[PDB]
């Protein structure tokens, strides 16, 4: 399954990268020009942490740093010329990844605070406030399914994104347009990894504050 | 021919008018951030994260018309 | 990716944080804090001289 | 064939031309919100609830053009 | 055939656009509860309820048009 | 044929579209009600009267709509 | 057939559309009419009948757009 | 033909109205960015990344249109 | 001729909807503009540049829409 | 007679709604002009030439409606 | 009779919605004109001038929609 | 129909090299220099505030 099966090859291979790079470079050295921008990483994360703060600090921390690291992955491919069947499925399997991660990250907090130990209280005197259970149920579900739908959502934006401006690029004879659409395409990469970033805090803040 | 046709007129309804509701959305979120924080400068990490959700609210709305405007196009 | 492709990509994911958190945040965490606990440090000893 | 047809543009039609208006409502929300919690910032926790209320009251409208626009996609 | 593919473009016309009316009035509403209880706290009873019957009343004129909607869908 | 599916399609048209201008309007007065008794509260008898009125005169320009679409839906 | 399905769409058309024009400006004018009454009491018997003047005068622009509406629909 | 037809109809309709929102969006923040600094002339380099931050936001709406206009015209 | 035909419909939906968003959104830039440098005169070359940057970009939106159009009309 | 029908369908809609663009973006910016004049009369000849400006910017969107409205009819 | 009942269609169309544009735009200079004088009377002489300058440079804008419309019909 | 976006890839990496080498650099050797030199200036100078 070379178009797919090289695919999820390829994205895994990006998240080893991400893994063995971590430690790697970890023990060593950073140093300074390095240990600095780790600085800016870390800290910059703490402040991100308050907000969520305590709750998931390793766990979550961890895992946006991974996010930053493993986003990345995607500027690899526009950062190409700056053919597929790494990228189309990899981007698809990330995509994969993260929403279904995300699916998976609602019941994460269920369980590690109530949260789910009280969610499944989630109808409560609010599905009575508020009494039509139309209403809250309307609502959860929604809300379930919307994590997964804006993350996933946000995930798949960018994959789309990644190949579009690969298309406009590559089709075209003529460089210049090209180099514009994927120079300002480039900006917005970066800027929608940060996004990234700041989605999956977004949904950690909310998981510190949600119910 | 005739189901086909009107896929492709039904994804220009729903994908262009719809959107144009944050695209107006989202610039008036940014306005009242920068007149916020040019009024009261210390406000600004208070009604930053405040301006983030709801630009994500209003651009959720058109990424429903996308969607349907997508579904029209491919599926 | 058809089939599975993107599983295996998914736990390259998984699988790269724990090694992250079991080897990078005893090398990584441990390995930046030392500036942290260093200009803290320093400048704790400043201030606490400069004061008695 | 006509039948048909007239389903795939009345789910355009229907999707995204009313969802504009919480595109736009949602937005006028939050500008509100920004420039009161700007202007007195200890009414932060007083009229952050408000605000949601708000939200998912002109969310609401587009949710049931979106719940029209489905009903002609699939049922 | 005809009559059938005139109720689904109907069904749409009268479903979405009218519905933007009350997601942006909704809205209109909240911000000026929202901006009123910032400038001056204290009227924050007296103008929630008022905010309340202000709301149900905009969100009357979609339910019209929704209901219209439902019945050229269903009737 | 052709005039049923004619009266159908017309219903929606002048049903929702006209219903938009109220669903905005009755909005545009409460909010004006809101940040006026905000400002003045001692002025509330005075005013809570006028907004009846208005949000009334208001409400009147899509009941003509309304009649309008249920004279195709039934007359 | 044709000319009596014209007949029954431009009535829809001319009927809902334009009416909204004033179901927003007559609630624009008792927005002032509060605004500016709640700013300065004593005005009101001066104002209160500019008002009246000025929202007649919006609501005439819909009668003639219900005046075509009822020709179409009755001449 | 009609499929044909259909396309470039469905193109002129996506592309055109659905762009209107972010020609008024991207100016809506511009006049916040132009009257921010106006009031206060120190807030410039906190205020002028939040106006490119949202414009490029408020442009990204439009491209999605213009998207599925280039889709209707080419693909 | 139906193909010739839909590009002649298209190429007017396209061009002249779409471009009523920068008559209006270039026109919002300098009224903030014109207001800001009234309110503080010597803020006048800091934002003026700021208006150009802004006007550009509003009319870009536009001349995405113009471009549909052209491409319609002679590609 | 299909082709010809369809040049004069498309210079009516090219032609009317996109110039309602700068009918509203001409009067902004000279409404911004007689409040910044009103405001600060000394600042009268610094902001006039700003107006014109604008005004003419502004009034180029339409004149693009207005050229393929003209190309349509007589082209 | 095809490019007849055209003809009557695109006059319709390009001499209603175009002209909405100015009917708005004459009416913000003219508010922009009373509120200017009433907060400074001595320069009613100044912004007089002004008002109608722009009041007929909007009014243009609808007498080319007009033109369009009245060489629909008659030319 | 020629390459060519290989060069204008590269020509706007001179310039933003420049950029981008240029702005953080001055910056960041300030910063982690501010965080070594914070350590050691305070207890440097405190040092010799405490002894003497």
């Amino acid at each position: 399954m070379f178009f797919s099966v090289v695919l999820g090859l390829l994205f895994l291979v990006l998240f080893r990268s991400v893994a063995k790079k971590a430690t790697s470079g970890v023990p060593g050295k950073f140093q300074t020009a390095i240990e600095l921008v780790i600085g800016f990483v870390n800290g910059s994360v703490k402040d991100m942490y308050h907000g969520k703060s305590k709750l998931i600090a390793p766990l979550a921390l961890t895992i946006f740093v991974w996010v930053f690291l493993m986003n990345l992955m995607d500027l690899l491919p526009i950062d190409l010329l700056p053919r597929v069947v790494p990228s189309a499925d990899v981007n698809v399997t990330l995509s994969m990844a993260l929403g279904v991660f995300i699916l998976i990250l609602f019941y994460s907090i269920k369980m590690k605070g109530i949260g789910g130990f009280t969610k499944e209280l989630t109808l409560q005197p609010f599905n009575h406030w508020a009494f039509i259970p139309v209403n809250l149920i309307l609502e959860g579900v929604s809300l379930l399914s919307k994590p997964v739908s804006l993350g996933l959502r946000l995930f798949g934006n960018m994959y789309a994104g990644e190949l579009i401006f690969i298309l406009i690029a590559g089709l075209l004879p003529w460089w210049s347009q090209w180099i514009l659409n994927v120079p300002w395409a480039i900006f917005h990469i970066l800027i929608i990894t940060l996004q990234a970033f700041i989605f999956m805090v977004l949904t950690i803040v909310y998981l510190s504050m949600a119910s | 021919n005739l189901n086909m046709d009107l896929l492709y007129m039904a994804a220009a309804v729903m994908m262009g008018l719809a959107a144009i509701g944050a695209a107006i959305g989202i610039g008036i979120l940014g306005g009242k951030f920068l007149e916020g924080a040019a009024r009261q400068p210390d406000l600004i990490p208070l009604l930053r994260t405040q301006f983030f959700i709801v630009m994500g609210l209003v651009d959720a709305i058109p990424m429903i018309a996308v969607g349907l405007g997508l579904y029209v196009m491919f599926a | 990716n058809l089939n599975a492709t993107i599983l295996g990509q998914a736990i390259a994911f998984v699988l790269f944080v724990l090694f992250a958190m079991k080897y990078v945040w005893p090398p990584l965490m441990a390995a930046i804090e030392k500036r942290q606990k260093e200009i803290a440090d320093g400048l704790a000893s400043a201030e606490r001289a400069h004061k008695d």
